[PDB]
């Protein structure tokens, strides 16, 4: 019954790790375009050292 | 090569008149020395030309104008 937060901690380690893995490419997505419209320098990410 | 340019050079001491066939095999070497030795260079950035904001210089780049010289 999880006497101890020792054994509670781990119960919430896994529930983060379990909601973290599916919703990873739309926060993605959600970043990689709020970088781009508002980063001065951010249009051009991902090539910003080239020659 | 050098030897066919050499004879070239020196046939003149004996008066002989080269033939078509050691023309071109003088031609020939010349030509695969040279492609050896062959170097092209790059024409590099004006000086004044600006580099775009894209390279974020101030942070990953010092100048915000290419140097373009030696």
């Amino acid at each position: 019954m999880a006497e101890t937060l020792e054994k509670k901690h781990e119960r919430i380690m896994l529930r983060f790790d379990r909601a973290y893995s599916p919703q990873k490419e739309v926060r993605e997505k959600c970043i990689e375009a709020t970088r781009f419209a508002r980063v001065p320098g951010g249009q051009w990410e991902g090539a910003t050292a080239a020659g | 090569a050098v030897g066919y340019q050499l004879l070239l050079r020196m046939l003149s001491d004996y008066s002989l008149e080269p033939t078509p066939q050691v023309l071109s095999n003088a031609q020939r070497s010349y030509d695969a020395l040279m492609t050896d030795t062959l170097v092209v260079p790059s024409m590099r950035r004006r000086g004044d030309f600006p580099v775009g904001q894209g390279n974020k210089y101030d942070v990953f780049t010092s100048d915000r104008y290419y140097p373009g010289d030696l």
